[PDB]
């Protein structure tokens, strides 16, 4: 992933120390991403890459993680 | 042998399916399919159900008054369970799939109910082998570990007897299905919603704005529209879900709106067939709330104010339009049969017109007390001020009011620290004594910071991620961010 998905992601996940990796498989609503905030990381995305989620990637499988949030985002575009 | 209600006994069964006798092929349920195509569910179908689940479950020998947890999401099963219970006189404990392991624990713990059930793709595990488990679906209900053998000492069922408990400790709000078809037959005076409409509820089951949705709708012999996780949690989703299934009410603390106004507003104005919207909770505020009137102006709006030990209490439609120059919302009138006082710290009425005093509530869908807590109950449920020597007694509620010049009510916060989190009771104080008892954490304070707010934790003092787990209290209790201070500033 590219460097200004991790920094997006990173404003969504408080509980992700500053000096932390964000691992790709990491839990993301263990990291504090909650239904809200989720909603607002998915518009961040939307607007950062001019990239739009179908509804059918619209769902918690997807934004789980930054490794499948990030596959997803790459669906979008293709 | 299995007690059953009687048909003349204020009881949810009865009252909530009184429109299978007088409508049965009206809806009663509609849902969208795994294709995205709308099913619609009858009164006649939902009775059915109901009376094939309370069959099965009368076979397992349990007595009137025990208590039966119901895991579910908002589904037609999961309201089938729960009326089953309600005709059975088993007072029913809801609970979400997405409960937290040692929040079920703590409540089966505190209630010790007599059976777990839950939905037939359910991922609960290890309940304690002292608590009957159940699956209920397609296929019926079926037992996994049948409740322990007992007499039945209780004959007939009664008004009085307990419909549902609604749960740092566990608070169980005791409602007897009396209290309950009273609050009910209270709104259906009030003409609020027809047979005709289709009640879109958005609150997970375990919370009770859930079961008055369900009671609202059903009551009234209209159809319910549970809005899942998965389209509520996303606007597109979310507003696609009211088109599809036709919705003519959207039901939801404030907090339902802020991601549609803010990312999809456009949508939200396409939604041509919702004719009204409730919430309650906490505020919602005037900027947004304008917005969404002005997105939906063939809506109305109402303020529903309540706590869980009254279920409701009051309301008003909001201004049509919300004037520029409106500090704050009204919370209007009680319902009829409801009566509202205002008293000082010294229990005396304040009658001067803006000057705030301690609701007390007189009404005739009162709480029964705290589940095992008669402390806490003599606390809430006093002696009324006004009549102390009746026995009669009222709801000291810890919110503050004032009247306008029409008598119209207006919330003015509370007596204590309490404040809301997406419509949610919480007591810092609470939040702070248990980051307190993580090793490492000398002082902490919990607060709301300003989107909707969020709770923060302050701690002197570290894994931020594990005493997050450590406090993972409730859901909603969990601070959205825990930053370690050198000192708590004062
Ligand atoms: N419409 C409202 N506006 C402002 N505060 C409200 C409103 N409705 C409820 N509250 C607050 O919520 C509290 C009750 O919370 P709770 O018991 O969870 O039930 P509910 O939120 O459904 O009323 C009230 O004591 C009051 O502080
Ligand atoms: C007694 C009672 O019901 N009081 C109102 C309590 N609050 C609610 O009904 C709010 C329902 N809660 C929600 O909808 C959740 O808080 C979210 C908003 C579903 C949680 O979202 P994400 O935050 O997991």
């Amino acid at each position: 992933w590219d460097d200004q998905f991790e920094a997006i992601v990173r404003r969504y996940v408080p509980f992700l120390g500053p000096d932390e990796r964000l691992g790709g498989g990491s839990e993301l609503r263990d990291l504090g991403l909650d239904s809200m905030g989720t909603v607002e990381l998915l518009a961040a995305l939307e607007q950062a890459y001019g990239a739009r989620f179908v509804d059918d990637a619209l769902n918690m499988e997807n934004f789980a993680t930054p490794d499948a949030l990030w596959a997803t985002l790459s669906r979008m575009i293709t | 042998r299995a007690a059953r209600a009687r048909e003349s006994v204020d009881n949810l069964y009865w009252f909530m399916l009184a429109a299978a006798n007088s409508a049965p092929d009206t809806p009663a349920f509609v849902t969208r399919d795994g294709e995205g195509g709308v099913r619609t569910l009858s009164y006649r179908e939902l009775r059915t159900r109901v009376d094939d689940f309370a069959a099965a479950l009368a076979e397992l020998g349990l007595d009137v008054d025990d208590r039966v947890v119901l895991e579910a999401n908002v589904t037609p099963d999961a309201v089938a369970m729960l009326l089953a219970c309600s005709l059975l006189g088993l007072p029913f404990i809801p609970v979400s799939p997405e409960t937290p392991s040692g929040r079920l624990r703590s409540i089966l713990d505190t209630a010790e109910p007599a059976l777990f059930a839950q939905a037939e793709d359910g991922g609960r595990a290890d309940v304690p082998a002292t608590v009957g488990t159940a699956r209920f679906g397609a296929g019926g209900l079926r037992v996994e570990r049948a409740p322990r053998a007992r007499v039945r000492h209780r004959r007939e069922i009664v008004g009085t007897d307990t419909a549902y408990i609604i749960f740092g400790r566990p608070k169980g709000v005791v409602m007897s299905h009396r209290s309950v078809v009273s609050l009910y037959r209270a709104i259906l005076e009030q003409g609020l919603i027809t047979p005709e409409d289709r009640i879109a509820t958005t609150s997970p089951l375990q919370f009770c704005f859930a079961l008055f949705d369900i009671g609202l709708a059903l009551g009234t012999g209209a159809a319910l529209v549970p809005v899942p996780r998965e389209e509520l949690n996303w606007p597109r989703r979310f507003l696609a879900f009211l088109g599809d299934t036709g919705a003519t009410q959207v039901h939801g603390v404030p907090s339902i709106w802020r991601p549609v106004l803010r990312h999809e507003p456009e949508l939200l104005a396409g939604l041509d067939r919702v004719r009204g919207i409730l919430f309650t909770g906490e505020d919602f505020p005037l900027p947004e709330l304008r917005h969404l009137q002005g997105l939906l102006p063939h809506a109305r709006i109402v303020n529903g104010y309540g706590a869980t030990e009254s279920m409701a209490c009051s309301f008003t439609e909001v201004p049509r339009p919300i004037p520029s120059d409106l500090e704050r919302l009204s919370i209007g009138f009680p319902l009829p049969g409801f009566d509202v006082s205002l008293l000082d710290e010294h229990g005396r009425p304040v009658e001067e017109i803006g000057v705030a005093g301690q609701i007390h509530l007189r009404a005739p869908s009162m709480f029964s007390g705290y589940w095992d807590d008669p402390e806490a109950t003599a606390r809430v449920l006093v002696s009324d001020p006004l009549d102390p020597r009746s026995g009669r007694t009222v709801l000291r509620s810890g919110d503050l009011a004032y009247r306008g010049e029409d008598g119209e009510l207006y919330f003015a916060g509370r007596v204590d620290a309490q404040v809301q989190i997406r419509g949610n009771r919480v007591e810092p104080g609470e939040v702070e004594r248990r980051l307190l008892e993580f090793p490492g954490i000398s002082a902490a304070v919990a607060l709301l910071v300003p989107n909707d707010p969020v709770l923060h934790a302050f701690v002197v003092v570290f894994d931020k991620a594990k005493a997050r787990a450590f406090c993972a209290l409730p859901g909603y209790m969990i601070p959205a961010n825990i930053v370690a201070v050198d000192d708590i500033p004062l």
